């Protein structure tokens, strides 16, 4: 879980 | 004397650094020229993160489906292209601000100063590494997507980073300033992880050697060591190997403090076997990594504190 | 996610960084308007720095013995006095780049960001803390003299350190902008010492809810302890006294993770007692005690992970 | 031996 900023 | 991480002047970035808008999705773009340079997933919903094409989200945009707002002055979008995962936006004003520059593609272990950025208003710089696995530790909050990473050789610019996204392990990672990403990071809300880390063997040597002209020589030993039996401690350890060509990075700090390479590593090859006994090596208890040989040259005296 | 000591941006004060010469001692000024600030021992020749009466040397020197130079632009000196510790060179030209500011003289335990810089050009940035005896323990050279530390709120900067000297153990002393030093320490080369130090109670705790309100909690426990016997086990690791306004202080970071403060003062009692035993804490091995309860807040998400 | 910078 790769969160975009 | 004294030794921290210390950051470049961040001036000529902050005017570069603009906000970006499409939809209600918000975050910073970077303004050189007549060009905005920002993360292509600022044409995402929340719904489009997971799985975006972004070639097809892309094509249903118009140039005023893009707001540029640098200060409090509205910029006109007269041209779009994606460039990997970065969107490069035609404006019709070139910066005045714009500075010498150049877009680089660091390498893992290198270096760069961070100009954390928010609605296109920047809020802090801080220094960092860029680690073997591909992601830095920085310190980002949601909205600092487009904040950049740079180095200032004179008065050029050379821009290495820009922000992207935050792994599970609150660690994070971007692209360099032609979109592509370092490390095997895709830009979509997918589970994704950061590979195993290593410490970056070269910078702990240019940092003992930092130690040394600053005038401290209480780690050092009697024995040296061959570059073999110092790989098979740092296997141990999980220090990076060290080869023949980070031995000649370190020749001139060699040089001015008269320690031979493979006698400091001997000395790093002591401190992991044995620790630090309750001691400190330029103000810190652990084996610091994030220094690079020249940042080392950079900052301490050119002078040994013999 | 993510906690690094950060600076802030450093361009509002690049555009105040000025070269001051005097004979042939070179240092830094600051540019605020038209006027040109720096330390008075500019006006000294390394045999004048061991007993200088500054008072003396000053009556000897006219406007025209002060050479200031902006980048490559040199500014005229139209009148000069003396402020405590500072010159104030009134020059011809009102700096064009002049950021809203004020002077503040900080407390100990306070932070602030120092833009060091050589021969009126900046070359790095980097955050530190006022200690309690007085000193930073920043990263300094010979030219150094005349650098500036501050504080941005908005788009205020506020000035409250300009850099003097080194003393022997390494950290280094100086004035606020009115010229007057923090501590007990003199503008002259004579036998100095920094007094014996403290860590700073109130900005570990700060830290250890940075750690909290980023998700983690390992190092709490189910105790709570008195103000004062907290503070009986503060003396015996030399940590400052704890007082009801520190508590106060911590108010806003208490309630944003529901740890009461007196119970985070029996975790630190705990970590102090037993030791970290092999864990970080936001990724550091020891407690952290650089950054304030405001360094937190405006760092840190406003929405703690539960 | 204060040191000015």
């Amino acid at each position: 879980x790769a969160v975009l900023x | 004397s004294g030794f921290r991480k210390m950051a470049f002047p961040s001036g000529k970035v902050e005017g570069c650094m603009v906000q970006v808008t499409c939809g209600t999705t918000t975050l910073n773009g970077l303004w050189l020229d007549d060009t905005v340079y920002c993360p292509r997933h600022v044409i995402c919903t929340a719904e489009d993160m997971l799985n975006p094409n972004y070639e097809d989200l892309l094509i249903r945009k118009s140039n005023h489906s893009f707001l540029v707002q640098a200060g409090n002055v509205q910029l006109r979008v007269i041209g779009h292209s994606m460039q990997n995962c970065l969107l490069r936006l035609k404006v019709d004003t070139s910066n005045p601000k714009t500075p010498k520059y150049k877009f680089v593609r660091i390498q893992p272990g290198q270096t760069f100063s961070v100009l954390a950025c928010y609605n296109g208003s920047p809020s802090g710089v801080y220094q960092c590494a860029m680690r073997p696995n591909h992601t830095i530790k920085g310190s980002f909050l949601n909205g600092s997507c487009g904040s950049v990473g740079f180095n200032i050789d004179y008065d050029c610019v050379s821009f290495c980073y820009m922000h992207h996204m935050e792994l599970p392990t609150g660690v994070h990672a971007g692209t360099d300033l032609e979109g592509k990403f370092y490390g095997p990071f895709v830009d979509r809300q997918t589970a994704q992880a950061a590979g195993t880390d290593t410490t970056i063997t070269l910078n702990v040597l240019a940092w003992l050697y930092a130690a040394v002209i600053n005038g401290d020589r209480w780690f050092l030993n009697r024995f040296t060591t061959t570059l073999n039996d110092f790989n098979l401690v740092a296997m141990k350890y999980n220090y990076e190997p060290l080869t023949q060509d980070h031995v000649d990075i370190l020749g001139p700090l060699s040089a001015q403090t008269g320690i031979a390479v493979l006698d400091m590593c001997a000395a790093l090859k002591e401190l992991l076997q044995n620790g630090m006994n309750g001691r400190t090596i330029l103000g810190s208890t652990i084996l610091e990594d994030e220094f690079t040989p020249f940042d080392v040259v950079r900052q301490c005296s050119g002078v040994t504190f013999q």
